[PDB]
């Protein structure tokens, strides 16, 4: 699972 | 470019089953959204441990998950370390991580 | 974006590298770079990354896990089962693994799996 700007 | 990356080997607590740990990894990830100074967070499970390597195999015991933090700059890293929600996030880490190994990495290309 | 989300969900293998006992750190860094250059156009491989271990902080809020000295971390992405098999069947890959044999003393692979 990931998120990024 | 100024990007700082820290990779973590995570071992679950002995008081937790594998399924309980999986659920807390999801909670940890959800908690991380919009974390001050953090550019990206990733957490994944270790699903397999191949041992037929073409150079000598290195045993590090049983690792249950891998976490990774990206910070876009040194300034973003300091904003993260002084954040109250980051400190609360680390408290949740104490609950679902029995042992961990951090690596600060360096880019080569 | 959409791309990074699907990429994160690929077949991924993460590696802990230890340099050969006799090889200098200077040479090991150069061979990591050569190994990355050799990855360009590798059949079946979507992405390769190699990084040095620059720091080993021990002031953790969680009990610290000692795994000994790790020198670099490598990671491969494959877009599908079919592409992984193209890679596994490739002679170009076998030559890459020969180069690995020169600059990697010991290796730990992890096949990872996504959550959310």
């Amino acid at each position: 699972a990931s998120w990024s700007a | 470019g100024r990007m700082i990356r820290i990779l973590y080997l995570l071992v679950k607590p002995e008081s937790m089953s594998h399924e309980q740990f999986r659920k807390e990894c999801v909670v940890h990830f959800q908690m991380s959204a919009g974390m001050p100074g953090l550019h990206k967070y990733e957490v994944r499970l270790v699903a397999g441990n191949p041992t037929d390597t073409h150079v000598p195999y290195l045993d590090v015991g049983r690792i249950d998950a891998i976490g990774e933090c990206w910070f876009a700059s040194e300034e973003q890293y300091q904003v993260y370390m002084e954040s109250d929600i980051r400190k609360a996030w680390f408290e949740h880490g104490k609950y679902f991580i029995g042992q961990l190994k951090p690596f600060v990495t360096e880019e080569l290309v």
